[PDB]
């Protein structure tokens, strides 16, 4: 879940 | 501790207000705007792939706001990132579905889509009236409860923070927070809904919410069969990541 992970880390 | 319940409630309520595409005010001013007969026809003249693409973009847009919603809920960010992902992956659409009721008009059974309100015939090209009808029925029934933004904020957070999702590593931790959320929701409901059954009627809707979202997944899987290239190269990457 790369994208979802990125958004949470923003 | 009542004080902890109140801090959790304020946090979630505030997150909700800062993470909706349209504030409640902006919606009151949009509910009078409705797609014309011409515009409705244009939507119906769309190819199934074209409209699916449009809907996937809108859903993804709404899902992104739910992520922002979750990120601002202190109790949610305290869970292990693994359970955070699991909760979001399994409930983002369910939260979107709940949030849709905010932009639904039960007077004429229309919903806000691409700037104006339109009926279910607007989605004819999707070739999934069963899904559209279940989505609209849900929204209509929820709207009948006349929830306030605080209640929608809290209830939507409870739908997202579910200790019952499969694969969760710390379900007890999730359960403890959901319990506090519901406790908060129960108190907030009293300020409005005299007598009620409200909290109970809301909780009884949990399975229906999941049912609608699973149907969405079902329709998408068949859509992928017929149009693989559209899903893999035209749908928002997050939408593909979450549902395919
Ligand atoms: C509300 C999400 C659950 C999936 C519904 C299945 C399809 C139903 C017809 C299409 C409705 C418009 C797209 C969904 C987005 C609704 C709300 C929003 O734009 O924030």
């Amino acid at each position: 879940h790369k994208i979802l992970h990125r958004l949470l880390q923003e | 501790t009542m004080s902890e319940i109140d801090r959790i409630a304020q946090n979630i309520i505030k997150s909700h207000l800062e993470t909706c595409q349209y504030t409640m005010e902006e919606l009151h001013q949009l509910a009078w705007q409705t797609h014309t007969y011409e515009e409705i026809k244009a939507y119906q003249s769309k190819s199934r792939e074209a409209l699916w693409q449009q809907c996937a973009i809108q859903i993804t847009h709404a899902i992104q706001y739910v992520v922002e919603f979750a990120k601002r809920i202190t109790g949610f960010m305290e869970l292990c990132q693994n359970d955070q992902i699991l909760l979001l992956k399994s409930g983002c659409l369910e939260v979107v579905l709940v949030r849709m009721c905010r932009a639904f008009n039960p007077l004429n059974n229309t919903v806000l889509f691409e700037g104006k309100y339109g009926g279910m015939q607007m989605f004819k090209a999707l070739g999934s009236d069963d899904l559209v009808n279940e989505a609209f029925d849900f929204a209509k029934n929820l709207c009948s409860l006349q929830l306030t933004e605080e209640e929608i904020a809290l209830f939507s957070s409870a739908v997202l923070i579910s200790p019952d999702r499969a694969w969760l590593l710390e379900p007890r931790k999730v359960q403890k927070l959901q319990e506090k959320i519901y406790f908060a929701l129960q108190h907030v409901i009293q300020k409005n809904h005299l007598d009620d059954e409200t909290l109970a009627k809301l909780i009884a809707k949990i399975p229906t919410i999941t049912a609608v979202c699973n149907l969405h997944g079902e329709k998408l899987q068949v859509f992928k069969q017929s149009h693989p290239d559209i899903v893999n190269t035209l749908f928002p990457p997050l939408y593909k990541e979450l549902f395919n």
